[PDB]
RNA sequence: UCUCUCU
RNA sequence: UCUCUCUCUCUCUCUCUC
RNA sequence: CUCUCUCUCUC
């Protein structure tokens, strides 16, 4: 420390400068489209604003498109629902805009530079709010995984385009599953790892697994899956150890990344308001993503016969990446008691086409926590050597067995049946207040439901 | 359903997992 | 010999002439605070002057603040928590400086000349207390590195500026974590070790890999960190090499340079009682550092429920900078039992603004020896055949064969005193 | 320019 | 002008088998 | 290596 206080005075500065740009850029096209400040707020036009954007990024689906265009759809426009409030009612109307123009706008917002990392971060904000909405089993089934490990499913709907920052806040069990599709694809596709494409194809195969590898904490399952990138040929049996692997990390769980991405709307009203995260920087897993919710008043739709309370958690659920995190801790936080996905009276976030948009009304999500913590990219759960300093005639000691001996599948249940579901992790470590911007006095909680997709 | 638990916050609480479940099919 | 003499006296006196920089701006900063003779003494105060000098002379840190300054601090202030005891109750108020005020009595102080080392010398002695009250596992782990090593890491945290004189000082693990830093940026940054700002990190790179082969002494560990500097694009490879050759340091100890870097309290009170390190010379190795803590008296806030012998060991462990020594010599040196970290019932010497001033009280340090040993710079006695050595190697083989410690009163090292020899582990 | 909690 | 003994309580990353 | 180095930083 004291050399690592000017790096992180140096990340904070980068990202806030990217959510500067995401304010910036929200900001011009809330103004282009003629959206009031209402409507600029509903959660619904921003979801519509970011995958504008997203679209218009995507090199390798617009050249697709290009090559094979759709049926009455030209693949250099995109677009989405944007909704007007008039005489009291709200209405939906499809904006199209060529990918050129957004383009040119999102680059002008940030200062003519690509930005990708703005676009990562919006990515990962639409894949914790599909966390924290649907449940994907079916994938899970489909490519042979056990429907139970829905706890490692983080970011598993986040497009390959996000490397690094997206695969650092994806899970184990959707990091397995890319695996085991590569493993699918080579069985049945002889031509698979083979030819000027196979080796194309195990570079990737080989770095997905190393990432993997450093997702997990516990030697015996970081060995295992570094047998499992050794195979040529992979097949059942990397297959069977990769199912392995994704079961012991219910126990033994490896290092996800958590971050609080927000909705642009949020970042647009904060730029709007003078604010400058360039300048006081920011940051993904402090306290910054808490202040800015506390002040930040946002609309969403809300359907005929819908809680506008179920509605606000699973918004503050998705805000915050809390989908697969303890029940009593997110209430803890949140101040009012989080109900499980079974018992919440609400839709998905984003309206459908085929939806009656007259009985549709607007209500104000209350996305604040009476406290604030700080994300983890861990999971769950001395000297040995010596240093001479005087000159005396002692023998320097050290642990041999210890050091000698760093030098698979039995060993992996042995350490999980020792695990029992008691074990206090993250110990002297609590909850703070929003108060307290420095982290100073931890609030340590004591602790019916504690799984939210049970 | 869900039979484990994946932190998010940096709090002393203990992870919960269906312990039983998880150790049946082994 | 017989023309060494002559060089060590030499080095003796411009080390005299740096304690004496150190000694003289104390007494500066002390008028200059107003500070009591009591409040003058103590370790708090001494850190908090030594920490605005150290952050008077950042440049670096200066510039960027200056060009992005931060929230409600202008850059061009520093300062600490003060404490003065007024009507025999202890409060602490923040004092701000200017930094060119702070540099400018700083250079008077030296004679108007920089004296950088002076700084640095202060710089090892924030790291030697660091080292022996916090253990950084954290970034051990953070960096791929097993936590089990934490006696590499004296040093760790020593900044940057302190070149040549802080590389010394520092161990294997702090090197090693230093370079696996840059390969992880290197492997994240397909930009880096490419451009103008590459050819520079590749110097740097050279560099600090050059100080890492000289702190080894076995040939097998010498020619394996050649290979690692050889790399022209180091990655997860060299990444595991360096691991291999830290978890070979355990056993083939490096050579790590231990010098015992006192407060600036200590150095304060012996310039105002006339001694002219100057005349007399300074060692940082030698039995100085020993004699000029038996008479000097240091006082220190004890925050309730805290034993003041621990404390106390505390302090003495970083000022020799013994955190990862053998427990057993150092409680031969020391005479009175030292106490492994966990059973230490104290915290760390600096207090926090969120603790309540007002139920703290002063207590004496007691950073006297009964013995005094000198210094060292060096350990004990491909990778096959680096695993072939540490197989060899036992952990009963005797080291320093016939060196020992001396009296307080043997001033020039004539009589050592062999020790014979349940625990040796400060931090386990 | 699509839609979906939970085979 | 910060804080801490003992697994990440904050150290991003400048996007994809394009 | 029982003392024989240090004038600072990718500034
Ligand atoms: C394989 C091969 O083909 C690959 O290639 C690559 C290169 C080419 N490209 C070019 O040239 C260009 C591009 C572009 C784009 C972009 C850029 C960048 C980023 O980041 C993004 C993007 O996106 C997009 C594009 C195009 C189109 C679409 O759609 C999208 C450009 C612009 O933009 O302008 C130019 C050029
Ligand atoms: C690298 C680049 O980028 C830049 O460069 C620049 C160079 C010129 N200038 C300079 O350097 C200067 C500095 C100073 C200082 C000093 C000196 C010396 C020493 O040692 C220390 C120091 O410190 C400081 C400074 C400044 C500021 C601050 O803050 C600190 C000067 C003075 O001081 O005056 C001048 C110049």
């Amino acid at each position: 420390t004291d050399g690592e206080r000017q790096n992180a005075t140096e990340i904070r500065a980068s990202v806030g400068k990217m959510i500067d740009g995401i304010g910036r850029f929200y900001i011009q096209m809330c103004t282009e489209l003629k959206l009031s400040d209402y409507e600029g707020r509903l959660i619904q036009n921003s979801l519509t604003i970011e995958r504008m954007v997203l679209s218009a990024f995507d090199e390798r689906r617009n050249k697709y498109l290009e090559e094979h265009p759709s049926a009455g759809k030209d693949p250099k426009k995109t677009g989405g629902p944007i909704y007007r409030r008039v005489d009291g009612k709200w209405r939906r109307e499809l904006i199209l805009y060529d990918k050129e123009e957004i383009r040119r706008i999102w680059r002008q917002a940030n200062n003519g530079d690509d930005a990708t990392a703005g676009l990562t971060h919006m990515m990962i904000w639409h894949s914790n709010l599909n966390d924290a909405t649907y449940q994907r089993t079916r994938a899970l089934v489909r490519t042979g995984m056990d429907p139970r490990m829905c706890s490692l499913m983080q970011g598993s709907t986040l497009p390959r385009r996000s490397g690094a920052a997206g695969a650092a806040v994806k899970g184990v069990g959707t990091m397995v599953m890319e695996l085991i599709r590569m493993i699918k694809r080579g069985i049945n596709d002889r031509n698979f790892w083979r030819g000027e494409n196979g080796r194309r194809t195990r570079i990737a195969y080989e770095r997905m697994c190393n990432i993997l590898k450093g997702k997990f904490q516990t030697a015996a399952q970081r060995t295992m899956v570094d047998q499992v990138r050794e195979s040529r040929n992979p097949g059942n049996a990397e297959f069977e150890d990769l199912i392995f692997l994704a079961r012991s990390a219910l126990i033994l769980r490896g290092s996800v990344a958590h971050k609080s991405c927000l909705p642009a709307c949020v970042y647009g009203s904060a730029v709007a308001s003078g604010y400058d995260f360039e300048r006081e920087g920011y940051s993904l897993v402090g306290i910054d993503p808490f202040r800015l919710l506390q002040n930040s008043q946002v609309y969403s739709l809300i359907r005929p016969n819908e809680n506008p309370a179920h509605k606000s958690q699973l918004v503050w659920m998705a805000c915050h990446s809390a989908a697969f995190e303890d029940l009593r801790v997110s209430s803890f936080i949140r101040g009012t008691k989080v109900v499980p996905r079974g018992k919440l009276s609400t839709r998905g976030v984003q309206i459908a086409s085929n939806e009656n948009m007259e009985t549709m009304e607007s209500s104000t999500l209350e996305l604040r926590s009476r406290y604030w913590a700080i994300r983890t990219r861990s999971g769950g759960n001395g000297q040995i050597s010596i240093q001479p300093t005087f000159s005396v005639q002692r023998n320097l000691p050290f642990d041999r067995p210890t050091i000698m001996a760093a030098f698979m599948r039995t060993e992996i249940i042995r350490l999980m049946e020792s695990a029992r579901p008691e074990d206090v992790s993250f110990q002297g470590r609590g909850v703070f207040e929003l108060s307290d911007e420095k982290a100073t006095s931890p609030i340590v909680p004591s602790f019916e439901g504690s799984y939210f997709f049970g | 359903g869900q039979i484990s638990i994946q932190p998010t916050f940096s709090v002393q609480r203990n992870l919960p997992f269906d312990r039983p479940t998880i150790m049946a099919a082994f």
